[PDB]
């Protein structure tokens, strides 16, 4: 959920106070005052849409930063920055291959933790082996100790 | 959001 | 006299209805809260099913 | 006029709370039916749990 909380960070927080007032409104129909699954149904009919107990509960999961089983206010910010289809360039076989050429610096086919640390250190931004290794895992669903390209897709899926 | 909030059309 | 009887019938009605509305409102909230729980039991029932079914698998 | 208005206003009171009882009644029936089904799903899922738990065995 660090993408939605980064949007929170990268965007202004007065929109977040706006969503706080909207969440105060989201006590209406809320036997909890919050946005739970049922409360997401009623908040969305208060918001205009209506997701499903799976869609409401999954947005909950999709806003479960803490795993609070609800859409909390912070989770409601996540929601408002979460209910569309925008993450672009769909980097896949073609584009993530263009990338994997450098992700897998090796010109071989595996972003090992060294390939990943090198690519990150090349990003210019601050790099941690927490970063490098969490991203290894996001890769290493096959768990090669080294991000394969399928691991690379389980890692950078849609991410741009 | 716009047509709903009318004069206060703010969120989206 | 009839208007007062009507005041009493529309007021009693309102009170009977408020009582009924309250019974139905409580049943609504009771069934809604319990629905969320019944759904959570279904999620848990399906969850325990999946844990055991997955073990079966 | 006061008695009739008491009846008329209490009747409007009643219409709103009767409509509320109706909304709450419909919703509690909906939630009750959904509860029964969420519970039946849970029971079915619990039955499946047991079907799979005994089949797990």
């Amino acid at each position: 959920d660090d993408i939605y909380k980064a949007a929170v960070e990268q965007l202004t927080e007065e929109q977040k106070n706006e969503f706080k007032a909207a969440f105060d409104i989201f006590v209406l129909g809320a036997e909890d005052g919050c946005i739970s699954t049922k409360e997401l149904g009623k908040v969305m009919r208060m918001l205009g849409q209506n997701p499903t107990p799976e869609e409401l509960q999954e947005m909950i999961d999709e806003v479960d930063e803490d795993g609070s089983g609800t859409v909390d206010f912070d989770e409601f910010l996540v929601m408002m920055v979460r209910c569309m289809k925008d993450d672009s360039k769909g980097k896949s076989e073609e584009e993530l291959s263009d990338l994997f050429r450098m992700f897998d610096k090796n010109a071989d086919g595996y972003i090992d933790l060294d390939e990943l640390k090198i690519m990150l250190q090349a990003t210019g931004e601050t790099i941690t082996e927490d970063d490098i290794e969490e991203l290894m895992k996001d890769g290493d669903k096959n768990n090669d100790g080294r991000i394969d390209y399928d691991e690379f897709l389980e890692f950078m899926k849609g991410v741009e | 959001m716009q047509a709903l909030l009318g004069a206060r059309a703010k969120e989206s | 006299e009839e208007a007062e009887k009507a005041a009493d019938e529309s007021e009693r009605g309102m009170k009977v209805i408020e009582s009924r509305a309250q019974k139905d409102e409580e049943k609504m909230e009771i069934q809604e809260i319990q629905l969320k729980e019944a759904k959570h039991i279904a999620e848990d029932a399906d969850r325990k099913y999946e844990e055991v079914a997955r073990k079966l698998v």
